RNA sequence: AUGGAGAGUUUGAUCCUGGCUCAGGAUGAACGCUGGCGGCGUGCCUAAUACAUGCAAGUCGAGCGAACGGACGAGAAGCUUGCUUCUCUGAUGUUAGCGGCGGACGGGUGAGUAACACGUGGAUAACCUACCUAUAAGACUGGGAUAACUUCGGGAAACCGGAGCUAAUACCGGAUAAUAUUUUGAACCGCAUGGUUCAAAAGUGAAAGACGGUCUUGCUGUCACUUAUAGAUGGAUCCGCGCUGCAUUAGCUAGUUGGUAAGGUAACGGCUUACCAAGGCAACGAUGCAUAGCCGACCUGAGAGGGUGAUCGGCCACACUGGAACUGAGACACGGUCCAGACUCCUACGGGAGGCAGCAGUAGGGAAUCUUCCGCAAUGGGCGAAAGCCUGACGGAGCAACGCCGCGUGAGUGAUGAAGGUCUUCGGAUCGUAAAACUCUGUUAUUAGGGAAGAACAUAUGUGUAAGUAACUGUGCACAUCUUGACGGUACCUAAUCAGAAAGCCACGGCUAACUACGUGCCAGCAGCCGCGGUAAUACGUAGGUGGCAAGCGUUAUCCGGAAUUAUUGGGCGUAAAGCGCGCGUAGGCGGUUUUUUAAGUCUGAUGUGAAAGCCCACGGCUCAACCGUGGAGGGUCAUUGGAAACU
């Protein structure tokens, strides 16, 4: 259900992941909160952030979660933690 | 081009164009099979379908991969008069072993093909793929010295239009799409597609 | 809008109509000689056959009576001189379990599935939300029990039997700080039904452990605990369409036809009841029969646009059948009770249950499904700080012209004859400067290893920063200790390697282009429109070449080219595919209109605006390919805004 999913894709060892966390009662194939984004999360570049990052307002202010290696992208994207400024503001 | 050599076999190449031919000594005419007789491209039961092999084997591929290049003319979806034509009739046969380009276009694809042809990039090691401009079809650096590779500078240089080379390790330039101007002109526009759609 | 012969298309033949093997493609594909390699994509059709189960769903003493052992101190040595045989800690660990959990989903199937079952679009006055985000309370709590712990016999057995008994983050005896609670006057909306206006009386606990450096609590941070709010989230009720199609299925139906009062759905009802008309339903073929998970999916007719489920994706239903109840917030539960049922096994008879639709293969089969395949490597998520497992999810390993693909088969020069013979009242041309031997040479070809990238991602280290709690800190982590394959001492490379280590078809039949011949005398039999064959077979059988293309060769089921030979677009009906003994008739179809108003439709304005193998280009990799994906165009395609001729 709900931790950012890194969600498997494409051909023979083509593993083009998107930006996902899929939702609570759905599984990684289902419905979702949202996609966010297209890009392979374990993109041989990077990280290589490119979602909807004014969207941090509504999933992570309601349901949304990531794990252990995007939380730190996303605030040095200015999102995961960063919210927690927002939530101080 | 043709299935055969005019070194040894001028004969059931309408245009194979290596040698001397088999005129002087020999009977010209065919050892078997594509010599001119009742080959069913015409109306549909009749005698061209020997010249089938003036179509297909000219640009290398066989039928159904020459079918392969045929839509692929009929991608090109301008003038299916000459935007398929010109596609199909873009590929390289005259980069790959015996005569001049540097001594390599005539019996064809033997040695070129080596699998370590390190074109400028990375690898491309086919010329069947149309050639890319600043892409150069180079041989390996390390195994570079042939009879094939370095001969350009006195037997023939220039591949067709907007595909140039250079001398060392004959690096092409494909610097543009070649067009009909040192294209061939023996698969015709109209003809050889009409056997294909009326 | 870009498509399009029929080898032919009847009679004696000239001609019309007609439909028509076939030859071309693709197909879950599959049937009849394995090749240079590799690569793709894929996956029990028959066998939704029984299913054996393995294993198929597991996470938390970071909750505690902690029991157990047992860390650590560990009296006394128990003396072939080294114990916790002792004090209390008794940590951490199954903890004895009591408890927070999910478990329908990663997993499966389409059995069933007539209607939102889904495709697919609406209105909703038809709202609730263990796991979840955020604003408002702290971390007051009964511990009876409760396995902790003890006690009582039986039967191989199944599994029970009597007697008592502690903790918890169990939960619960008693008061509490968050639209809490629905009444007095307080509004109108979608009449019904909402609108909170009022004043909140009414919410009321607790989960404190492991506890950071310390203030051992700040907020007990953690990750587990009580209370309004919304919301993620999902589901949620009311309308149109395919929500079924079908009379050699027609007359359908009876608290019926679904408001009022009682009851109840977060919502709302004949859902049952006191009343309502026989009404209501109708050849809109209701009734009933057949059927059903639904869409894309593909192919494709000129465009018109469509048939398309195997897969493959999405969206329903079922998980030994069934039936009652329980339930987890929701369960009739892929791996929950009682069960009938059914069989299975056991039986030592006293009775007990089992329980393949996870995923492999087991009997089986097939043309087809691999392999009772690999491991969690990575990613994934449920519970869990930390950490863990499920993995049969995931990814991979094999399988393959089901369908191919690049390389595949590299050099012709000197005697035309250095040598080569279907058909002779042979001429030297001759499958042939081919040929021996190699002009040109060292790719694939095998190759032998330096080997190497990929191999980076994820923490792993306090140096210390941020949250930093009263502050350094446990986590994120600048460090940076350098990981990482379900794959690669192989790739890249030396070139090692040499003219090396890699090509068949009907026929040699008019149309089948593959040559004439012989045993061949309508015989054998090749045998596609049609044949041939009868002492002159080209053809049966055979042949050196030999033909159309090559990993090549011909077929098999589906659609269409063929052939609009399937018709608004793109059929006619005398004969031909077809025009009524007849006429007479209601609804109707259409019957002649002449004027005039609306903007409802008669290439929406312009944009947010668009499903894949499928609306334009850019791409990257593809030995080319095999095949994969990516962004813009997001369209120029719906919605949303328009009002107005010369029809209505």
């Amino acid at each position: 259900a709900v931790k950012i999913r890194l969600t498997r894709l494409g051909s023979k060892r083509n593993p083009f992941y998107r930006i996902v966390v899929a939702d609570a009662r759905s599984p990684r194939d289902g419905r979702i909160i949202e996609q966010i984004g297209t890009y392979n999360p374990t993109s041989a570049n990077a990280p290589e952030i490119k979602v909807d990052e004014a969207l941090a307002l509504k999933w992570l202010n309601d349901g949304a979660k990531p794990t252990d290696t995007v939380h730190n992208i996303l605030s040095k994207e200015g999102i995961m933690k960063k919210f927690d400024e927002q939530k101080k503001a | 081009r043709f299935r055969g050599s005019n070194w040894k076999k001028s004969r059931r190449l309408g245009i194979s164009l290596s040698g001397t031919g088999k005129e002087l000594e020999k009977r010209p005419y065919a050892p078997g099979q594509h010599g001119p007789n009742q080959r069913k491209k015409l109306s549909e039961y009749g005698l061209q379908l020997r010249e089938k092999q003036k179509l297909r084997y000219l640009y290398g591929m066989t039928e159904r991969q020459f079918r392969n290049t045929f839509d692929i003319a009929g991608k090109k979806f301008g003038v299916h008069g000459e935007n398929f034509m010109i596609l199909l009739a873009s590929r390289l046969d005259a980069v790959v072993y015996s005569l001049g380009l540097a001594r390599t276009r005539r019996q064809a694809r033997q040695l070129v093909n080596h699998g370590h042809i390190l074109v400028d990039g990375k690898r491309v090691d086919i010329p069947s793929y149309s050639v890319k401009p600043g892409q150069t079809i180079s041989v390996r650096e390390k195994s570079q010295k042939l009879n094939i590779i370095v001969e350009s500078v006195e037997i023939n240089n220039f591949v067709p239009e907007y595909l140039n080379f250079d001398a060392d390790s004959l690096t092409g330039t494909f610097v543009r799409l070649p067009e009909r101007s040192e294209l061939p002109a023996e698969i015709n526009e109209q003809l050889i597609v009409e056997y294909y759609s009326r």
